[PDB]
DNA sequence: TTTTTT
DNA sequence: TCCGAGCGAA
DNA sequence: TTTGCCCGGA
């Protein structure tokens, strides 16, 4: 066909579907030949997420022009809850496609499982949305990033960050109380795995909804460091490594009230 | 979309892009374009009745005030979305509380077809309008006011699409004619715009079908027989023959009359009464009994035929309403 | 106000303010004997107005008067109360208070007007109207309310027409008879006979499903021919012949699948003349005991397993 | 073929075997060139052609293949709620139009959007009907909505404007003879001349229970076993049409007004079954086309039977309707 | 954006405020003096009553304003759960304050609590007086139970009078250099019916629109308010007049047959110079032809017949 | 079953003894019934509608028709509520009366009659396949009970499985039937026997079951009694029948149900008393009638019916009496609380006398 | 299951 | 075996 | 100035 894209274990695709199916409902894939693209908008328009699969993600893949296949996701992860971890998953798309094919092959066995998914007519661009110079870069451990959204968001429905010379504050400020997190740049030629990383130009103090960073922390499966880009005016970037591409959070900050 | 903008319906294919292109709404568009001019942009409330241009002059504000991306830069919602209480604690106040993702500036809240939201959440949105004002700004589009509730309307600066008068119709006909190649005569556009009750829907569904209609549309004119007869309605001359003989023949005479003129082409009984109704209301009559009588049965005649019921009886209840109301006027 | 003056006059000269003990009845008139009330309004009013008395007790007591909602026996004696309805009472008390008054407790308000409007002594009556005339004519609106009422509750939930029905089902008719009660206020007895027709309408489906295997009718015929017939199988006989009718009656019941439960439901439906409590009550109780007896002794087929 | 009762044997099944539309199966048929079908409001009494039309209709646009899954018809047997609409209806409304076939592109205009039908569309509510506006407008580049009814009244306003409406004719002897002719021919069918005329003129602008009475008329023969021709008596008593003899009956104990004469024998007359509409409609024709009464007393009579007619729409018990009826009549 | 004059010139201190005098003047002096009762302001849309309770607050708290307030309102949720634990929790915690100052808790809109909620604040009221009190705003004060009512000062606040809202245009006017004329002005006023918002917001629109506000550049983008038409449609002597009133200036204008007759429903209602009899048998009418338009037959033909049978009545 | 209206019941067109012109045309339509239509039996109670539904389907199908079996069907609402519903059926038929389920009807079309037409049924006592060759039959009882929804609910199942499914319904009355649900039908008129009819079958069971007779005239006057409710006349000779010692008399009197009693009772009551507290006593009345399972439409027809009959009433309160009836009927129709209505319609007559 | 106020 | 919750649903 | 039936549970 014209898209041939083979995952060695369906499990690959379903993880990383997983790590931001609950953030959106519609997604748009773009394939082509260095492989696929993907962005989704949350429902009331203040997250947005992209992903970047490469072809090296694949066992086998071919895309001989590009295409854009739009579908609900819980259509999705329904179908590819249906096909086992282990089997082989191939999507199938040919030129100007009305579904796109998810073929579930075992080579143990000459058992073919092909689903159908309708597509939707879905047309949005993507405007590869990324400032070019963020006003801070920091980068830590998912591990503990969780954590700390997850302690703050107990005590407020807003958290904001505040990034200095040499320090990262969390803070959130609620009914019962509030609770403050100081961190300092670390390198530990031991277990880099635990560095945290600060550049910074500008100082920023931006504000984020906490149910939005609680949907962010799940990426945290897919990867073992998460990078945090922020700046004064533009959305903050939480960027997820993937061993050959990447998951990315655009987030919009609250409104200084 | 799916291939040219040709395989749209007429009312689809020939939606205002920009404000220019919204007719019949003067003062409206003035004020709303000067509005955006001056960066001075109220809560707004557009009111009016089907097909006069309310969601194509508010999503033309939208494209001319964030030029081509508009469509990821504001929160349209309608009566095809859910918008209880909940849809407004979180995803409206959410959005009206939040920067824009994609290009620096100010929100906009499309809350179409408004009337279809329930009180609670009407009421709920009271304090998110006035909350974030500085940065959010909400349009509320309704053909039905009273199912809005004082504290909405309060807040919303409201304006009026009236239905649209004839020099706009003729207008927008104009431009229709020139891009499809199609020829109209006088008395056809008279008929089209009297039956279109200055809704713009009414007028373009019904000239697509005139077009259709005809046999070679690059040399064949739409006459008004051609309207007639694809709107399978009453020409004027059988509603004045029917009237005629209820008016002035015997009862045998005027029941043939009536059944043969409704059999000439297949007339509904409803049309006629319409009709005769319009036709009735610029007579001067002596005794304001005479106009109590006529209004009261005929009504009570097309409530009726609003459920089924036999046709035969209800056209001789018509025939029997108006002379009895006439025997008044002695 | 003699119970509460001395309290009312201290805390005056304590905050040193001017209470005029005079006013001071209109006051307990106000807030409707709410003592709180009354100091919190005292304290209210004294930050800027130093003296209360006959100059400013008017304003005060309409700025402060206590709208409380009435509850259903009240909302129906004050809407069948024929002062509000004269000239002077329809400019106090106006339209839109009855209307109110309707929605104080809109559940109940249309049945108590209809249980209440047959009671009254009018005072509004039109010359040359008789007081059933009128009756009449609450009735008609009664019952066009009744049909405004079906369209609210349809899957429509026309919402809208609550207004409309307010004046439909209680303010109109209550106009039309309005005066003094003759008698008491009653609770509505529709509710009542509303469930007791619910609970026979059940058994009587209960007993059609039992007996459709024999019979050829709907239940609603089942009622009204078969059932005054079954009475002459299944009860004269015990009348007439003691214990020996106790066979023929349980090879009826098992001819038509009926229990002994099924028994006393039907008994229990015929009305007028054909009542039969207090014939079954006089049965012996020897007949009673062997028929149970004996209906416990033998197996009976059955038309519904686990209905 | 001896399967199927003649209702179902004889639908149309293309647009050129719709008889008596042509106001309308004219535009339609343009679209199978011009590719731009608008969203569609078919409405009239029943039995005219709108379901056969618009089954037709997609039949010619698909061919019998790709129609499946080019369609989406919902009608009163479903569940048609406010969810229903917001979920199902708005999904398959947003979806990408299947492929067509190559064989498919060849052999039909295969036009870029697919149809939602929502047969007897009156029946649901105003609140869903307000739920499905932005959805046809917003998805009309894929999709095109057809609503079907039979009363236009029950359909809100905007959607009524969003559409175009094709209103559906009453079908009589004048425009539907030739299709009755043609299935009664088909059938050998032996009908003496005037009774397929009759049969339509009953009908009353309904041509599936034409069709319905002429089978009914056509077992009846059959059975009899005779050869003969089928009479318009025999149809008409197959009808549940009055005898004239009964009708002139009521009509004398009328014009001699006596309560209790038009009381007795308007008992015995309801054992007999007839229904009171039919009753009531021979009744308007008998004293509307009477030269034997003046203006006054027509006035009056054609009011009277227009309210007792409307009471009958509502379900009420015939026997009172009918004797209010007489006995206002009566005293005329 | 800039901000909507609404907005833009809401008032910050209670001096600011135009209207009930009275009220607004034993505001002040509690601000000025501390302990502040209990309260519920009540009256119709857009005559002052959050700008008051925001006004008083503030001016109270000063800059303990943030930790001091608890404000919540329709947007909110106030169930029985939050009342009996995130108000009961501010009741009770720690702050101090000056002598004369406590802490407000401001129920917004507090006519759309349930009735259960409201039961469960009686309580909290009565027992943290000492350092807590509150404020209730709403629209129709019938709506609060009584045992609330109770414990509350009762500040019921009239409209607006002609020369209140005058006088507020006029600074406002001054504040932004408008060009009007007096009829300009009176035609404002007219349309708004004694809601400042309103008021405001067609000032706006005018000077938007035409720059200079006068009586004709008012009326060609703001309407005349149409239950002051319905009623004239309702008082018209003979059946061609009213008519011709509802065809000119109601169906030709756009406004929906529902609209119309609910409007007409609730004008007959409160026409006190009919008697009330009279009213009685024209809302019968009104409301045929009301459950006529909601089963789909809402034509001009309906509404001219109600008006028929109107006039029958009245005859 | 036991009683005489049950055991002698005719169970064939054979042996069908009235209307022999509508036995013909039944069995004309039973004689090639591969494209038999749907049908909808009407005429006025029991003169023999069910009768000769069973009949017709005994001629289609067999005897087997008449082995009848009862079963519970559930069903969900959408607020979660549970609905039972008494199914009876043969191997070759169903039966329902959806109007159990009141208001809730709708479900049963939507999806039990749906889910029969879609289906085929298996057979193994009667086809070598297992399958069975053969349309499924279904009959609905009280057809003009159901609500508008329901009939819609029809429609389109009617038409589009008409291969798989036939319908039959049974009504007293067609003024409630949606038109589009009576342009789907076969309409069959069922006339009531005309009085010799019923005095020929009378006499049969009179012999049958060794009642002694004075006369023949007895049975004419329960004929005459019994309006030609077929149903009513056996059920009353079997009364007569048990109060007279199986021995009738011309003596014998006609014994009439109770609540027929208690509503000559109130109409005397009426026209005697024209006053609010005898409106009241009335309510009293009325409800008693209601609570005991007497249809509102039952007892307005009687009461009005009865009160035409009154002697001492001119031509003027007559016509008063019908045009009430008549309007009030109506209101019944649109309405939901029927005392109501009633009320309104015994405050009106008492004015106008 | 809840329309309006002046 | 006894008791009445909560709803009006015949 | 508050009915009739009779829940879920003991
Ligand atoms: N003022 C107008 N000028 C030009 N075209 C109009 C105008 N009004 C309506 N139309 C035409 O009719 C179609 C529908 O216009 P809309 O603006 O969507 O109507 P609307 O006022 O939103 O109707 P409702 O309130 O949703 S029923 C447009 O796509 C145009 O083709
Ligand atoms: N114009 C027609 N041409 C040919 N046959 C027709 C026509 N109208 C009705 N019929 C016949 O009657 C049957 C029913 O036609 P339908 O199209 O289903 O009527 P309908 O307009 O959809 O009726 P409703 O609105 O559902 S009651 C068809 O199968 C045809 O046999
Ligand atoms: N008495 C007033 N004096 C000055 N401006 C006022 C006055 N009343 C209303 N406004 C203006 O209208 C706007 C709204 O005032 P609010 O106090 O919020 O009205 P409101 O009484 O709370 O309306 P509701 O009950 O929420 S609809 C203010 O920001 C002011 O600009
Ligand atoms: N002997 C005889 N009895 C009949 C006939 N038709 C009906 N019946 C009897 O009359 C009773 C009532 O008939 P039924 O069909 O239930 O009336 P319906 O369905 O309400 O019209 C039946 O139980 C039979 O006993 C008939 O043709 N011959
Ligand atoms: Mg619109
Ligand atoms: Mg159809
Ligand atoms: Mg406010």
């Amino acid at each position: 066909s014209m898209l041939e894209a083979k995952f060695e274990e369906a499990s690959l695709f379903k993880r990383i579907i997983d790590g931001f199916k609950d953030c959106v409902q519609l997604v748009n894939f773009q394939c082509k030949e260095d492989g696929i693209i993907a962005q989704a908008v949350d429902d009331s328009r203040v997250l947005l997420v992209s992903l970047e699969i490469g072809v090296e993600a694949f066992q086998e893949y071919r895309c001989d022009h590009p295409v854009t296949l739009g579908m609900d996701l819980t259509s999705l992860s329904k179908i590819l809850r249906c096909g086992n971890n282990t089997d082989t998953l191939t999507l199938i798309a040919d030129n100007t496609p009305d579904s796109i094919i998810l073929l579930f092959e075992d080579t143990k066995k000459d058992r073919i499982a092909e689903y159908s998914l309708k597509l939707m007519d879905i047309d949005a661009d993507f405007l590869k949305i990324e400032e070019l110079q963020y006003d801070s870069t920091l980068s830590l451990p998912s591990s503990e990033f969780s954590k700390i959204v997850r302690d703050l968001s107990q005590l407020s429905d807003s958290i904001n960050i505040m990034i200095t010379k040499e320090t990262i504050k969390f803070v959130a400020d609620g009914d019962i109380g509030s609770g403050s997190v100081i961190i300092k740049p670390f390198v530990d030629m031991e277990h880099p795995e635990t560095s945290i990383k600060l550049e910074m130009d500008q100082p920023v103090d931006l504000t984020f909804g906490a149910k939005y960073l609680l949907d962010i922390i799940k990426g945290s499966s897919l990867s073992d460091r998460v990078g945090i880009r922020l700046s004064s005016e533009a959305p903050a970037l939480f960027q997820f490594d993937l061993k050959s591409g990447f998951l990315q959070f655009f987030l919009a900050p609250k409104f200084n009230d | 979309e799916k291939r040219s903008k040709e395989n749209l319906p007429w009312v689809e294919k020939y939606r205002p892009e920009t404000l220019d292109e919204v007719y019949g709404q003067n003062e409206v568009i003035t004020t709303v374009r000067k509005f955006v001019d001056e960066g001075k942009l109220p809560h707004l409330l557009f009111y009016g009745p089907p097909g006069t241009g309310k969601t194509s002059t508010i999503v033309a504000l939208a494209r001319e005030i964030y030029g081509k991306n508009y469509s990821n830069m504001v929160l349209e919602l309608n009566a095809s979305d859910d918008r209880g209480i909940d849809v407004v604690r979180n995803q409206i106040k959410d959005f009206a509380s939040t920067r824009q993702i994609f290009s620096k500036g100010f929100k906009l809240i499309i809350l179409d077809e408004a009337d279809a939201m329930t009180n609670a959440a009407q009421n709920a949105l009271r304090r998110v309008i006035e909350r974030y004002t500085k940065n959010t700004r909400f349009c509320v589009l309704a053909n039905y006011a009273h199912k809005l509730t004082p504290a909405l309307l309060s807040r919303c600066t409201r304006f009026r699409f009236q239905p649209l008068p004839q020099e706009a119709i003729e207008r927008r006909i104009a431009n229709v004619l020139v891009h499809e190649k199609l020829k109209l005569s006088p008395n056809a556009e008279k008929a089209l715009i009297e039956l279109s009750n200055g809704d713009m829907r009414r007028v373009l569904n019904v000239l697509q079908s005139c077009k259709a209609t005809l046999d070679n549309p690059d040399e064949d004119e739409i006459s008004d027989d051609v309207i007639y007869e694809c709107c399978g309605a009453p020409r004027p001359s059988d509603l004045k023959a029917v009237l005629k003989s209820i008016l002035e023949d015997d009862w045998g005479t005027a029941h043939y009359t009536l059944n043969k003129v409704r059999s000439a082409k297949g007339l509904a009984l409803i049309d006629l009464i319409e009709g005769i109704v319009k036709i009735l209301e610029d007579y001067e009559l002596q005794n304001e009994e005479t106009r109590v009588h006529l209004l009261t049965k005929l009504a009570d005649i097309e409530y009726s035929i609003s459920k089924g019921g036999n046709d035969q009886i209800q056209g001789s209840a018509v025939i029997g309403a108006i002379k009895a109301s006439f025997e008044n006027e002695t | 106000a003699n119970s509460i003056k001395s309290r009312l006059m201290t805390i005056a000269i304590r905050e040193k303010f001017k209470l005029d003990p005079n006013v001071i009845d209109r006051l307990i008139q106000t807030t409707r004997g709410d003592i709180r009330q009354v100091i919190n309004l005292l304290s209210t009013i004294s930050t800027t107005t130093k003296t209360i008395n006959h100059e400013n007790i008017n304003e005060i007591s309409k700025a402060w008067e206590k709208n409380i909602a009435l509850k259903p026996f009240d909302i129906a004696h004050k809407m069948l109360d024929g002062q509000i309805y004269s000239d002077i009472g329809s400019r106090n008390f106006t339209l839109n208070d009855k209307i109110a008054l309707y929605f104080d407790d809109f559940d109940f308000t249309p049945l108590m007007i209809q249980e209440n409007y047959l009671s009254t002594r009018p005072s509004v009556l039109k010359p040359g109207q008789s007081h059933l005339e009128a009756v009449a004519e609450a009735a008609n609106c009664i019952s066009l309310g009744d049909i405004v009422e079906k369209k609210i509750r349809s899957s429509e939930q026309l919402w809208s027409l609550l207004p409309l029905h307010a004046v439909l089902s209680s303010v109109y008719p209550a106009s039309k008879v309005a005066g003094h009660m003759a008698g008491r206020i009653n609770f509505t007895a529709w509710l009542g006979q509303n469930s007791k027709s619910a609970k026979y309408y059940r058994l009587l489906q209960e007993i059609h499903y039992h007996t459709r295997l024999g019979t050829s009718t709907d239940k609603i015929g089942l009622r009204l021919d078969y059932l005054p017939t079954f009475r002459k199988r299944l009860l004269d006989p015990f009348l007439k012949q003691g214990a020996d009718a106790i066979s023929s009656v349980i090879e009826v019941m098992d001819d038509y699948y009926l229990t002994k439960e099924d028994w006393d439901s039907i008994m229990e439906f015929f009305v007028g003349p054909d009542v039969t409590t207090a014939i079954i009550k006089k049965i012996p109780a020897t007949v009673k005991s062997g028929f149970t007896r004996k209906y416990n002794s033998m197996t009976h087929p059955v038309a519904i397993y686990r209905t | 073929l001896a399967q199927q009762p003649w209702v179902e044997k004889y639908r149309p099944k293309n647009l050129d075997e719709v008889t008596a539309q042509d106001h309308a199966v004219t535009v339609l048929k343009k679209t199978l060139k011009s590719a731009n079908l608008p969203h569609m409001l078919f409405y009239g009494p029943p039995g005219t052609g709108k379901t056969s039309t618009i089954l037709a209709l997609t039949k010619e646009l698909y061919g019998p293949d790709l129609m499946k899954s080019r369609i989406l018809e919902l009608n009163a047997s479903d569940e048609r709620g406010i969810s229903i609409v917001r979920e199902k209806v708005k999904n398959f409304a947003r979806l990408t139009v299947s492929k067509p076939s190559k064989h498919d592109l060849e052999n039909y205009p295969c036009p870029p959007y697919k149809i939602i039908i929502l047969d007897e569309a009156d029946s649901m509510t105003a609140d869903a009907q307000s739920a499905l506006r932005r959805t046809m407008e917003t998805y009309s580049g894929v999709t095109r909505f057809c609503l079907i009814c039979n009363y236009v009244t029950r359909i809100i306003d905007p959607l009524a404007s969003r559409c175009s409406k094709f209103r559906f004719k009453a079908l009589d002897a004048s425009n539907a003879i030739d299709r009755l002719r043609f299935i009664s021919e088909q059938e050998n069918v032996k009908c003496d001349d005037g009774v397929l005329e009759r049969i339509l003129d009953i009908s009353a602008g309904d041509l599936r229970r034409g069709i319905t009475l002429l089978q009914s008329a056509s077992k009846g023969a059959q059975y009899l076993g005779d050869g003969k021709n089928i009479t318009s008596t025999q149809v008409e008593e197959l009808a549940g049409v009055v005898p004239h003899d009964i009708l002139i009956e009521i009509v004398e104990k009328v014009k001699s007004g006596d309560f209790d004469e038009i009381k007795k024998y308007v008992n015995t007359f309801m054992k007999s079954g007839w229904s009171a509409a039919s009753v009531v409609n021979q009744l308007h024709e008998y004293y509307i086309t009477n030269d034997n009464f003046d203006t006054n007393f027509k006035n009056q009579i054609s009011w009277l039977l227009f309210t007792t007619d409307s009471r009958l729409n509502n379900g009420t018990n015939e026997h009172i309707q009918l004797l209010n009826l007489l006995v206002k009549i009566s005293q005329l | 954006l800039q901000l909507p004059w609404v907005e833009k010139y809401r008032p910050q201190v209670l001096s600011d405020i135009v209207g009930n005098k009275e009220t607004i003047d034993r505001l002040q002096q509690i601000a000025k003096d501390g302990n502040m009762p209990h309260m519920i302001i009540s009256g119709m849309p857009g005559i002052g009553k959050t700008t008051s309770v925001h006004c008083l607050a503030h001016e109270l708290l000063g800059r303990s304003y943030a930790d001091g307030v608890l404000e919540l309102n329709a947007s909110d949720d106030r169930g029985i759960d939050v009342v009996r634990n995130q108000i009961k929790h501010f009741a009770q915690k720690k702050l101090h304050l000056p002598p004369g100052k406590h802490k407000i808790v401001i129920l917004d809109e507090a006519d759309s609590m349930t009735a259960g909620a409201q039961q469960a604040l009686r309580r909290t009221m009565e027992l943290y007086s000492n350092s807590t009190r509150f404020a209730f705003a709403c629209n129709q004060s019938n709506k609060i139970i009584e045992p609330l009512q109770s414990r509350c000062a009762i500040l019921r606040y009239s409209k607006l009078s002609d020369e209140d809202v005058l006088k507020r245009l006029l600074q406002i006017i001054k504040l932004e250099d408008v060009k009007y004329t007096n009829d300009g002005l009176e035609a404002i006023i007219f349309t708004a019916e004694g809601d400042m918002r309103q008021a405001i917001n067609n000032l706006q629109s005018t000077v938007a629109g035409h720059g200079l506000v006068n009586a004709d550049n008012v009326f060609k983008i703001v309407d005349s308010p149409h239950p002051l038409i319905v009623k004239k449609m309702l008082l018209a002597s003979n059946l061609e007049d009213s008519i011709q009133i509802l065809r000119t200036d109601l169906w030709k204008k756009g406004y929906s047959s529902i609209d119309i007759v609910t409007t007409s429903f609730r004008v007959t209602k409160n026409l006190a110079q009919v008697k009330e009899s009279v009213r009685l048998e024209m809302i019968k009418e009104i409301g045929l032809t009301h459950m006529r338009i909601l089963e789909g037959v809402g034509t001009y033909l309906q509404l001219a017949s109600m008006l028929a049978k109107i006039h029958k009545l009245n005859n | 079953m036991s009683l005489w209206v049950d055991k002698y019941r005719p169970k064939s067109l054979n042996a069908l003894s009235h209307n022999e012109e509508l036995t013909n045309f039944l069995k004309s339509l039973s004689d090639q019934p591969r494209d038999l239509p749907h049908l909808l039996l009407y005429g006025p109670n029991g003169t023999g509608k069910k009768t000769r539904c069973m009949a017709l389907l005994e001629s289609i199908f067999g005897p087997g028709v008449y082995r009848l079996k009862i079963d519970v069907r559930q069903f969900v609402t959408a607020s979660n509520r549970k609905l039972e519903l008494n199914v009876v059926s043969s191997p070759y038929h169903l039966e329902i009366t959806p109007s159990d389920m009141g208001n809730n009807d709708r479900i049963v079309i939507q999806e039990l009659l749906k889910e029969v037409a879609q289906m085929e049924q298996v057979d193994f006592q009667d086809s070598k396949d297992g399958l069975a060759h053969r349309y499924k039959c279904v009959i609905i009882n009280e057809a003009n009970s159901l609500t508008k929804d329901a009939q819609a609910a029809l429609r389109r199942t009617m038409e589009k499985y008409s291969k798989n499914i036939r319908l039959i319904m049974v009504c007293d009355s067609m003024s409630p039937i949606i038109a589009p649900i009576k342009s789907r039908c076969l309409l069959i008129r069922c006339p009531a026997p005309s009085d010799s009819e019923i005095s020929t079958i009378l006499s049969d069971v009179v012999t049958n079951e060794r009642i002694q007779l004075e006369t023949k005239d007895i049975l004419k006057r329960i004929a005459q009694a019994s309006n030609g409710n077929l149903r009513v006349s056996l059920l009353m000779l079997e009364s007569m029948a048990l109060n007279n010692e199986l021995a009738l008399k011309s003596s014998s009197p006609i014994i009439k149900p109770d609540w027929i009693i208690v509503i000559h009772k109130l109409t005397r009551k009426i026209v005697k008393e024209r006053s609010v507290n005898s409106l009241i006593e009335c309510r009293a009345v009325l409800y008693d009638l209601l609570a005991h399972c007497i249809p509102a439409n039952i007892i307005l027809k009687e009461l009005t019916f009865s009160l035409l009959d009154v002697e001492t009433l001119n031509t003027t309160n007559k016509s008063s009496i019908i045009e009430y009836s008549s309007v009030f009927d109506e209101r019944l129709s649109l309405g939901n609380k029927a005392i109501f209505h009633l009320e309104g319609f015994i405050a009106k007559v008492m004015c106008c006398l």
